[PDB]
RNA sequence: UGGAGGUGAUUUAAAUGC
RNA sequence: GAGCCCGGGCUCCGUGAGGGGGGAGAAGUCGUAACAAGGUAACCGUAGGGGAACCUACGGCUCGAUCACCUCCU
RNA sequence: GCCCGAGUGGUGGCCACUAUUAUUGGGCCUAAAGCGGCCGUAGCCGGGCCCGUAAGUCCCUGGCGAAAUCCCACGGCUCAACCGUGGGGCUCGCUGGGGAUACUGCGGGCCUUGGGACCGGGAGAGGCCGGGGGUACCCCCGGGGUAGGGGUGAAAUCCUAUAAUCCCGGGGGGACCGCCAGUGGCGAAGGCGCCCGGCUGGAACGGGUCCGACGGUGAGCGCGGAAGGCCAGGGGAGCGAACCGGAUUAGAUACCCGGGUAGUCCUGGCUGUAAAGGAUGCGGGCUAGGUGUCGGGCGAGCUUCGAGCUCGCCCGGUGCCGUAGGGAAGCCGUUAA
RNA sequence: AGGUAGUUGGUGGGGUAACGGCCCACCAAGCCGAAGAUCGGUACGGGCCGUGAGAGCGGGAGCCCGGAGAUGGACACUGAGACA
């Protein structure tokens, strides 16, 4: 990594755009568990291991 | 070896062990 | 790092991210997190996971870091957040969750009492919340007057 | 941390170690106790007269054979058996039963009789207080009684 | 966990110093190895350094010319009177002409030195040289 | 080129000496 | 209010039949235990048995055995 | 001839040598020596940043630690020893006042690097409980089938003639789970291995999302601990201390062979030992590398569209080789010795 | 490894040159201990002394300084002062 070098993380943030609702949302790069659309009550994304696998096509913008 | 003195100093603790006891 | 306590194992290495103040990317009142706490607290879910929400969700990487200066004292998060509410278990909740798992331990025991491993951290759970309740009591969270047993977290608990 | 707690208040812990290990030295044990002054009888003394009870030769020991001369003396105060050794050649003529003996040690306290020597401890200096390298050279004085 | 926050800084710098790396990073960072690499520098036995502050902690990067043979905190920091101080600079140092035993003092923080000159002493926190 | 296991193992070869 | 005495209990000093072991002496006897795979590898904790060294069981360990047979590793 | 010289030597004691008592200034894989492993009490030891006090701590002054002895000067006795005068030090453990505020203590405040804590994916011989299958050994019953078999270097004792071994069919019992299986995994340790499900311990990783120094270690103390043994109850195929025969052998209380009890299994309790090893206490930081491997992450290619087959960086673990260094050497060497 | 019964403290009093459980009447239940008490051994204590590069270790001899004793053990007078 670089812990002695100043740690970062390996993070982003990535505004998403619901396909349901075209609800915008602000997302972690890596989701640890179900982030649900707030007007469509939708799943964005499901949490595995690293990053949160995206479920099928939502619209991507890469911050 | 101390297969020979563990059992020799049993022995001698029991029966010593024994005049004691008697 | 690393604590390998009752292991020998490296400890996980996350870490958190080196801003020291907070994105304007991301935007949200002193007023509009205040509401989305009290939200989460409603539900159910505890501080840790109401952090973890507002992470995954509101896209804010610690409540400290936005919030605070509002009242600069100090940093402004979740359950500081809740106290000046009244939302705020008197029990911290490192102390309570550790006492809520214990419990359910021992009903196990009861029925299944054969058990090396699982009498083991009944052992291993219970020396946790001692230290825990021992520095407690001087900070000032938990009176001086209680001290820690089998009945007295079966009380707590119900 | 090689062993030793260091700090700034725990250095009873450090002066308790030391006295605590310090017993492992036999010497420093056994006079601090005074072993070394109860067991080998003289009670402590540089030396001791006796009566020479009777007069025995005794062998030598491992690569070794010869008449040494001993002497059997008993302590007078001490009360106590002492077997001897008996410098000089000649000697054992000199010394007549029932003569007073002064007696030493020889060679270490220890307990360690000379290599040769199995048991003895100790050393004869004198018949008739005068003493047997006077009486080893013809001239000297000679004895008495 | 740690203790000795300084001496961990130290013991790394030396052993850095040791294989000749170029430059060296010590994770834990203070006042005390602050000011501690700010008086070696004022000496000059080294070069410059960086510290970032991270959210997490300081960082030192440190650059290293060279000079330093060994640079050692002390164990239970003794207090030294200032008569005393011969005794404990016969020890620790390698000849008269080094002189930074630093210490701690009423003064602020000086080498061997540094405080013989002003006079005045006390309690030990490290060596350099 | 140098190291770790798992199992066949071989009875046709006899006590002592300062 | 001493020394003194008396009856009992407890402890310590001088000294005693008898009894235990040590470092030895190395010309008697029994055996070959270990050290070479010591000729049944050796040790180890535990248990029983044998005159002795010791043997055996069960579990462990290699400070383990010699090729052979099979398996991995720079 | 050497030493020393009115001395020189013997015995005994103390100190030095002896960093063989380790503060200065010792070790502990194999030389003596790590507790079989953990927990936490007493203790010692403690991340950063700000403010108060100034208890430790340093500085200055002041009260004081008799004389003597010691060290230095000068002076006195012919000389010195010895003494006189003047200066210093002295166990030196005490006290009063002023001053500093780095460090340490204490008090207060403040922060997330340590610790703890959470969520979601994930492997495994971790524990317990319930369930269930098959192997082989044995036993018992029917059939088939005769002159042996067993055992050894040879043999015997012993199995079999109301029939063994053997083969076929049927039934009953207790133990255990080869290959799988790995230089593999999990466990604090003892240790742990058929498959399935329930309950349950630990652990890894991504995200530090929460607590805000809560930490380390740990005398005492408490707890877990193979096999053997012991206790009470239940069970008992194979195996098997003791034991009973044979052989061997000069003799054999043995190695080899044929029987055989305790035990080995289950339940509850006790007992607490080991070459309980990695002969290597634990925690943190620092210090070339390489390679294989297990699990988790990531960027790709392949794809049976499943991380299934591979490349590389990273994190945690598990081996081997080796630079600098250490070691007496063997060796150790980012899993440190 | 647990000890302690005038034993720790309180009130009031006696006695003493004088404070004080010193002693005593009444009342209370403390006091001391693993930062090692109690018990057992050993031993006058200090200035110094020996040794050692230092740190340290051992030691209490003349002499000085302070305490204790006078055959063992108790006891008062007389005197400012002694239990001599």
């Amino acid at each position: 990594m670089a812990k002695p070098i100043i740690p970062m993380p390996r993070s982003r943030f990535l505004r998403v755009k619901c396909i349901d609702c075209g609800n915008e949302q602000i997302v972690f790069s890596h989701p640890a568990t179900k982030v649900r659309c707030l007007i469509c009550g939708a799943t964005l994304v499901e949490p595995t291991g690293g990053k949160g696998i995206v479920k099928a096509k939502i619209l991507e913008v890469l911050e | 070896m101390r297969w020979k003195w563990i059992k020799k100093r049993i022995r001698r603790l029991k029966r010593q062990r024994k005049k004691e006891r008697g | 790092m690393a604590r390998m306590h009752a292991r020998k194992r490296g400890k996980s290495g996350s870490k958190r991210p080196p801003r020291t103040a907070p994105p304007i990317w991301v935007e949200y009142t002193v007023e509009e997190i205040e509401n989305l706490v009290v939200k989460l607290r409603k539900e159910g879910y505890s501080t840790a996971m109401i952090g973890t929400i507002l992470r995954d969700q509101y896209g804010i990487p610690s409540v400290k870091l936005f919030k605070d200066p509002d009242n600069p004292n100090r940093n402004l998060t979740i359950t500081r957040i809740l106290e000046k509410h009244g939302l705020a278990p008197e029990i911290p909740e490192d102390l309570m969750f550790l006492i809520r798992r214990a419990v359910n331990l021992r009903k196990h025991l009861e029925q299944h009492p054969k058990d090396l491993h699982s009498m083991r951290g009944l052992q291993l759970i219970e020396s946790k919340i001692r230290r825990l309740v021992k520095y407690y009591k001087r900070k000032g969270k938990l009176p001086k007057n209680w001290r820690y047993d089998p009945e007295t977290a079966k009380l707590l608990v119900r | 941390g090689k062993k030793a707690p260091n700090g700034e208040f725990a250095g009873r812990k450090l002066k308790l170690k030391r006295k605590k290990f310090r017993w492992s030295d036999i010497r420093y044990k056994r006079r601090v106790l005074r072993l070394k002054e109860k067991s080998d009888p003289l009670e402590g003394a540089p030396q001791a007269r006796g009566i020479v009870l009777e007069k025995i030769a005794v062998e030598a020991k491992q690569p070794n054979s010869g008449m040494r001369k001993a002497v059997r003396v008993q302590l007078i105060k001490n009360g106590k058996v002492v077997t001897a050794f008996c410098p000089g050649d000649g000697a054992i003529k000199f010394i007549d039963e029932h003569d007073e003996v002064i007696i030493e040690g020889i060679g270490g306290p220890k307990g360690g009789s000379m290599g040769d020597i199995p048991g003895i401890r100790y050393k004869v200096v004198k018949v008739n207080r005068v003493s047997l390298k006077e009486l080893v050279k013809g001239r000297k004085e000679k004895p008495r009684r | 966990t740690l203790l000795d926050p300084l001496a961990n800084a130290l013991s790394h710098i030396t052993n850095s110093e040791r294989v000749g790396k170029r430059e060296v990073y010590i994770k834990p960072a203070s006042k005390l190895i602050g000011e501690v690499l700010r008086v070696m520098q004022k000496y000059g036995y080294i070069g410059e350094f960086e510290f970032i502050d991270d959210g997490r902690a300081g960082v030192y990067r440190v650059q290293l010319l060279g000079r330093i043979n060994k640079a050692g905190a002390i164990k239970p920091r003794f207090p030294v009177k200032v008569s005393e101080f011969e005794k404990w600079e016969k020890r620790f140092l390698p000849a008269f002409e080094f002189g930074i035993l630093i210490v701690s003092t009423s003064q602020g923080v000086m080498s061997h030195k540094e405080a013989i000159e002003k006079g005045i002493g006390g309690r030990l926190i490290a060596y350099v040289y």
